[PDB]
């Protein structure tokens, strides 16, 4: 049948929101004006990684604010600051081939893509039966994850989502992933399909639990960058437009303040 | 244009092989029933009728070095010579030199046994 | 290996796709 | 021998279904492949592409809607072309008004979004290809980083595309469909086709017996 026991397995398990660090050894926080008008060879060097938390603001978005594509090409990124290492960075559909030449043009090598199936929480909640807020919405993805067995008789293709786009409906969101050679990767333990229930105003704005997920990803991608206290006397992952509230451990989290 | 058939008819005339197309710019749906390379052309039954006017049924290596068919499978020239014969057992018919059949009418209407598939059985 | 002469799905014509050579086959092995 | 009059009757048996489908052929027996498609058989390199512009010209008066291309890319196939060789098609005469759908590997993902921008188009979507099992869930596959349980169709624009024929806000960009035959495409690719431009000229290259469709020209070694 639909498989939904399995397509959406990871949201129960062993996968909870971690609990944000205070200001200590093990997470540094840095308040700048502007990533792409600043310097950032001194708040890290020698990173494995930089994940690019970018919402993008694009004519698909509509009424949102985001970064612009154009103001990524006068991001300077020295060679001190970043050696060998692997970039993350979301990406719409109408920004690809820029993001691509962008990176190719500063010495970043395209090598992999990753990408999220959306299904609508609104057509579960209906299967099941026969403005929301955070919490709200935590709550119906709990009660549409607890009655899994009543919609196993609907068809998938009747509750993916699909949002308006000039071309072909919106039914995911893309992560791609460029790297320079001057690793110790951990290579196949992540698919590039991952299925959520997402509510349909915003699906771009990742929440937490999936945000988690990533995160995940990316550590396990790469297990030689992790934070180790007292062997490690610098930090080896760099995160850009980080969330003010959630400092997570072993990583710089740079908020645009 | 708004008519497809015809459309097709006369690109398939123009663009696609004689094996393809037909005369009047029908697809030849013999030639998609069989594995590419390996469709029997009406040129290759006449060759292979004037080979048995030529030398008769006798054996096969002849017509396969003097190359009417453009060295063909041997064996649908061994097979295809039962359909025009209507006999699927020709080892009486050996050597025979025929250009005009007259036996196939004749082998074809005996009711004794199975005219099944427009041929007599052995 | 004789039942697997026909297992896969060919065209009409490619089905004898060793019963082309068989045909001698027999008759040398008839031979001696 | 006991082998000889086995395989004597089996050849008998196989002789008897042979001249049954050959008769039934005779007599009319219509084959899998629909009516009104028009099927080419060539090599693109060696291809008179004006001879078949000509045609096109002559017969529906105006060049194709929707190009479609699986290009053998040097990955291995077993027929591959090098990646100049696939640059110096005459794509820019083929089309002039229309879509292109481009399937490309991750290897050569770099290299087709080149090809797309050297050949006039702008690159502006993107259709996913998800596979499914029998059982209905992800087939899975092999990478470098992460595993690969999808294939991508870049899909590039030139020209004014906005004309009546072509339909907006269609389909989705997912594809959610059972893995068929070896380099098989969906066949819900071409439906999506059919509701992007309903009833027009499409082109498809490097085909296969597999792909012929009504209303399609095709080109390929195979076909
Ligand atoms: C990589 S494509 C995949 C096949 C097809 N797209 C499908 O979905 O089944 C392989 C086909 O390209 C065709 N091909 C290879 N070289 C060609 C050439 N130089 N010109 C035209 N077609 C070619 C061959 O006929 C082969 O069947």
């Amino acid at each position: 049948d639909n498989q939904l026991s399995l397509l959406l397995k990871w949201r129960n398990d062993k996968i909870p929101l971690k609990s944000a660090s205070e200001t200590d050894n093990k997470c540094k926080v840095v308040n700048v004006k502007n990533i792409f008008k600043s310097d950032l060879s001194k708040y890290g060097a020698n990173l494995q990684a930089l994940f690019i938390n970018a919402l993008w603001k694009v004519k698909s978005r509509k009424e949102k604010e985001g970064l612009n594509i154009n103001d990524l090409s006068n991001l300077k990124i020295p060679l001190s600051l970043m050696k060998n290492g692997i970039l993350f960075i979301w990406s719409e559909k109408e920004i690809l081939g820029q993001i691509v030449e962008i990176m190719e043009q500063k010495g970043f090598t395209y090598i992999e893509n990753f990408s999220i199936m959306f299904l609508g929480l609104n057509k579960c909640l209906q299967s099941i039966n026969h403005e929301k807020s955070i919490e709200q919405v935590t709550q119906e993805k709990k009660f549409v994850m607890n009655n899994l067995d009543i919609l196993k008789s609907t068809d998938i293709n009747n509750l993916f989502l699909r949002n308006n786009y000039p071309y072909f409906k919106k039914t995911r969101h893309t992560l791609l992933m460029f790297r320079r050679i001057g690793l110790e990767l951990r290579h196949q333990r992540t698919s590039d399909v991952v299925f959520e229930v997402t509510d349909e105003q915003d699906p771009s704005k990742v929440d937490t639990m999936m945000k988690e997920y990533v995160y995940q990803m990316i550590e396990t991608l790469l297990p030689k960058a992790q934070f180790i206290p007292g062997v490690d006397k610098h930090l080896k992952m760099m995160e850009l437009f980080a969330s003010t509230d959630n400092y997570r451990p072993g990583w710089i989290s740079v908020i645009e303040k | 244009p708004l008519d497809f058939t015809q459309y097709a008819k006369n690109m398939r005339k123009d663009l696609s092989n004689q094996d393809i197309c037909l005369e009047d710019g029908a697809l030849n749906h013999s030639y998609f029933l069989t594995k590419k390379g390996q469709y029997w052309t009406p040129l290759n039954q006449k060759a292979l009728q004037r080979g048995i006017e030529l030398f008769g049924v006798g054996n096969w290596k002849e017509i396969n070095y003097d190359e009417f068919s453009g060295k063909a499978n041997i064996v649908e020239l061994e097979l295809r010579t039962c359909m025009i014969l209507g006999i699927n057992d020709i080892t009486e018919y050996y050597g025979k030199k025929i250009s005009e059949e007259e036996q196939e009418e004749i082998k074809k209407s005996n009711i004794a046994k199975g005219k099944k598939e427009n041929k007599l059985k052995d | 290996t004789l039942e697997d002469i026909e297992n896969e799905k060919f065209t009409n014509l490619e089905i004898l796709t060793h019963l082309y050579n068989l045909k001698a086959e027999i008759v040398r092995r008839l031979a001696e | 021998q006991g082998l000889l009059q086995d395989i004597e009757k089996r050849i008998l048996h196989y002789k008897q279904l042979f001249f049954k489908e050959q008769n039934e052929i005779a007599n009319g027996k219509r084959s899998m492949v629909p009516d009104n498609s028009i099927p080419i058989c060539s090599d693109v390199t060696k291809l008179n592409f004006q001879a078949l512009i000509d045609a096109q010209m002559r017969h529906a008066g105006k060049m194709f809607d929707v190009i479609m291309m699986d290009p053998p890319w040097q990955l291995s196939a077993y027929d591959s072309l090098s990646d100049e060789k696939i640059q110096n098609m005459p794509i820019q005469s083929l089309q002039q008004d229309g879509f292109i759908f481009v399937w490309a590997i991750n290897a050569k993902y770099r290299v087709t979004i080149k090809m797309i921008e050297n050949w006039g188009y702008k690159l502006v979507d993107e259709i996913t290809w998800v596979k499914k099992t029998v059982n209905g869930k992800i087939a899975k596959g092999h990478g470098f980083y992460l595993q690969h349980a999808k294939e991508s169709c870049l899909i590039g624009v030139k020209g004014d595309v906005d004309n009546g024929r072509f339909k907006k806000n269609i389909a989705s960009d997912v594809i959610f469909s059972e893995r068929r035959g070896q380099s098989q495409k969906p066949e819900e690719i071409y439906q999506y086709i059919n509701q992007l431009c309903p009833n027009g000229n499409y082109l498809e290259i490097f085909a296969r017996r597999n792909n012929l469709h009504d209303n399609w020209v095709s080109i390929g070694n195979e076909l």
